[PDB]
């Protein structure tokens, strides 16, 4: 689609990545979640696929799926794709090689798709979290209750707010990669790649190089089966170590950054503010932990902490110039004092 | 003269405070504080938000000792690993079959959500920071800008140069570590950028978020991948930010002292509702009513003819004047002790005039200083139906 | 007489009238939506055995 | 599958609702779920959604799914549809 932070989107290849639990709890597949990020206070989780799906190597469509298969891509329709945590997402974008979809909560990440000479999925687990800005404490957002400003990703794509550093993705298993040039091992590139390439036996080894080459030891195992990116950018991660001397600056943005937005959002079933002489009664109705907690408006901290997902009649004694009480990160309330009683008359025959 | 005032600071709602006047007739002065903050010199010290272990990929060398070294990063955390060996389409990248060696590696780098709703740190010095303060007068009517509340020189503004405080209302709500998180503010204690905890607070202190250096105690434990194949698992001790929802450094907008709720702020600490705020003004000489352009009002009686006792300021009085001249009278409570809102009232020789105010007292026994004539304008109000309600403005608040 | 018996009162079988005090309270139907989510006590038959 | 008591199909025409909770981000479903009778002591669910399968506007089948798509229905087979 956009092409205004083709930094990432155009200069992305698909990266191949061990999975831990698959077919024997182990198999060889693309896929592998790095990444995870259920760091919103929302519902929606920014992950990162090995697999770059997105466009192919061009500028077009965030809806296709480019994994390898090989070395090479596997440009596909993204059909056979099924992002899911512990359930199917809805897909929101990709771009890069990073994928934003709104998904139930989950433990774990499941993708698969089988295109591969096995079942060729992948699971992993990575921790997803959503809660409330502040005070109250929920997992994923009820489906009532009021809306309000939570942390959530982007309903768009080639963003940026932030930037994880992206500098040289390295050296991957794949035996394609280190094919035979009819005698010696032979690196390769996914579309074009800067690779500082090199084997056990002496060589060059730093140095912004595609002048490291070895040839001298030869075994697929013996050699550094290689992506170093730098114009195929691919985020960096556990299962892409980077050679072994300088990096190659890329440090790139995150297109899937959290913005502001109206979540379906936390607040337990509606308060009551009462009062009584120089005391807020406060009938509580909530379905949910929400943390109640108030502030006696002297010079009087008052804290509180008290979960109420039970519904009671609690009670803060207000000091002479208020309190103020602040139901979980549903908006303050604010009390002054006085007294009350509600409504009651505490004389009034006119002098 | 000199306007002394213990006056609260309560959310903008108008309130009174008078000038007792000797040598010309009292005037009233509306010292009515809309808020108050702080702002002392401050540092960042570092960012804070939830983790994520973002790894900036490995350093490897499967040939004898693998080696660790970081990257545009203070640190790398990187834990050797035997037993395992690269596959992930067949081949491997390890470049040595004589030694399967593998290093994982993976570093905690900042999260997206650290540009954003997001602690932040902060060496809180020495307040410096106005206070925006109404004045209504009995010369002037209204102008609420702000006038310092700390000694480098209180601005005059209106028929009062006022000084303010020094810091009362928002004293500093504020420890001397501060962190400030959108909804709940957390003045609460934390070490400085290097040496941070992962169950604590400050387990990630980056110097600023964008920025690709921090300090990563999360305790990220990478373990051992089996099955002769590598992976890097993630294990971290809970986070030093979801503390925020569940463990309490104290969350100040709903737990601060001196009625001022806190929001994402430089060490403000807005819209207070105590202050007890002794103002001191300087009004010119000039700006009162003389006591012979005015009455000596007294003879009068006051009796409320329906007072109401709220901030709701319905409450009205009588009073039967009784004036020695006649003329234009500024009135208020002395300094609160009931809030009164007619300016000025006026007042005839043996006439009788009904003035406003809002009762700060459960009965109306307030005085009101009708420039030079106290008198209690004594009776009985409307019901306190009401207590739930922003903060008040009945001032000479300690029950009110 | 709601959480408890008589929450639901019916004087006729498959009603078409009742009086219940059944602590019935209506919440947002958020995002744009649109239902009618019932949150509701308990009644004489989910317990009092 | 047939139709039998006209009272409800006949004089009905599926009508277009909104899902009460389809993840964060909702999916708009016309057969969006009110009236659960699942109440049964059994594990059998009665569901109501709010669209009107049964005919289209046809004499015979229940074996038809008229949901809505536009204030128009779409007249389809129930087949696809699976309760769980």
């Amino acid at each position: 689609d956009l092409d205004t932070h083709f930094t990432q989107y155009k200069l992305a290849r698909p990266y191949i990545a061990d999975c831990p639990n698959c077919g024997h709890s182990r198999c060889d597949s693309p896929i592998a979640i790095e990444e995870v990020r259920g760091d919103a206070h929302a519902g929606v989780i920014r992950i990162q696929t090995s697999a770059m799906f997105g466009l192919k190597t061009d500028g077009v469509d965030l809806a296709y799926m480019s994994f390898m298969n090989g070395k090479t891509q596997k440009s596909i329709k993204i059909d056979n794709l099924h992002v899911r945590t512990s359930a199917p997402c809805s897909l929101v974008s990709h771009h890069g090689y990073y994928i934003l979809a709104q998904c139930p909560p989950g433990d774990t990440v499941t993708v698969g798709f089988h295109d591969g000479p096995n079942r060729h999925t992948c699971t992993v687990a990575h921790k997803v979290e959503f809660r409330p800005v502040g005070r109250e404490k929920y997992r994923h957002p009820p489906e009532h209750g009021v809306e309000l400003p939570c942390n959530r990703y982007t309903h768009k794509r080639a963003d940026q707010g932030h930037y994880v550093e992206m500098h040289q993705p390295g050296l991957v298993a794949d035996h394609s990669l280190l094919s035979i040039h009819s005698a010696k091992v032979k690196i390769t590139v996914p579309s074009g790649a800067q690779v500082k390439y090199y084997c056990k036996c002496p060589d060059v080894r730093e140095g912004i190089t595609s002048s490291d080459h070895t040839t001298t030891c030869t075994d697929v195992k013996q050699c550094r089966a290689y992506l170093i990116d730098n114009k195929k950018w691919v985020y960096n991660s556990g299962r892409l170590p980077r050679g072994e001397g300088d990096t190659f600056k890329g440090k790139l943005h995150v297109p899937f950054v959290p913005v502001k937005a109206k979540c379906i959002a936390t607040l337990a079933p509606e308060p009551l503010v009462e009062h009584k002489h120089r005391t807020l009664i406060l009938h509580l109705h909530p379905d949910h932990p929400t943390l109640l907690t108030t502030r006696s408006l002297g010079s009087d901290a008052n804290p509180t902490r008290q979960w109420i997902e039970r519904p009671t009649t609690v009670n803060f004694t207000v000091t002479g110039e208020g309190l103020e009480y602040t139901w979980g990160n549903h908006p303050p309330k604010r009390v002054w004092a006085q007294e009350s009683g509600e409504g009651n008359p505490h004389g009034w025959p006119h002098e | 003269y000199e306007h002394t005032a213990v006056m609260p600071n309560k959310v903008g709602i108008p309130y009174k405070a008078l000038v007792e006047r000797p040598g010309y007739a009292p005037v009233h002065l509306q010292i009515q504080l809309v808020n108050t903050r702080i702002i002392p010199s401050t540092n960042l010290e570092y960012i804070t938000c939830k983790y994520k272990t973002k790894v900036p990929s490995p350093v490897v060398k499967c040939c004898g000792a693998t080696q660790c070294t970081s990257k545009p990063h203070p640190d790398y955390q990187c834990q050797v690993f035997t037993g395992v060996y690269p596959f992930m389409w067949g081949g491997a990248y390890c470049f040595c079959d004589t030694e399967n060696t593998q290093m994982s590696e993976a570093y905690v780098e900042r999260s997206e959500e650290c540009s954003i709703d997001h602690a932040k740190a902060y060496k809180v010095h020495t307040g410096t920071v106005q206070a925006m303060v109404n004045i209504t007068y009995g010369s002037v009517s209204w102008r609420s800008a702000d006038v310092y509340v700390n000694g480098e020189t209180p601005a005059k503004i209106g028929d009062a140069k006022l000084i303010i405080g020094p810091l009362s209302s928002a004293w500093s709500p504020f420890d001397n570590k501060v962190v400030v998180y959108g909804h709940e503010v957390y003045n609460y204690d934390f070490p400085e950028y290097g040496t941070g905890k992962a169950g604590s607070f400050g387990d990630l202190q980056s110097r600023t978020s964008t920025s690709n250096d921090l300090y990563a105690n999360t305790n990220l434990k990478l373990q051992r991948p089996q099955a002769g194949i590598v992976h890097t698992p993630f294990t971290q001790a809970p986070s030093g930010f979801e503390r925020w929802k569940r463990d309490k450094g104290a969350p100040l907008n709903d737990v601060a002292p001196f009625g001022c709720s806190i929001a994402l702020e430089p060490l403000r600490a807005e819209n207070c509702a105590v202050g007890s705020i002794p103002i001191s003004i300087d009004i010119p000489d000039a700006a009162f009513t003389r006591i012979s352009e005015t009455p000596t009002v007294s003879d009068l009686e006051c009796k409320i003819t329906e007072c109401t006792y709220a901030s709701d300021f319905g409450g009205i009085a009588t009073v039967a004047y009784k004036s020695s001249k006649a003329g234009n009278c500024p009135i208020h409570s002395p300094s609160g002790v009931a809030v009164i809102k007619e300016n000025d009232v006026t007042l005839a020789e043996s006439g009788s005039f009904t003035f406003h105010f809002s009762t700060a007292n459960i009965h109306p026994a307030f005085k009101l200083q009708v420039c030079t004539s106290a008198v209690t304008c004594k009776g009985d109000c409307k019901p306190p139906k009401d207590h739930i309600v922003d903060y008040p403005a009945q001032h000479t608040e300690s029950f009110t």
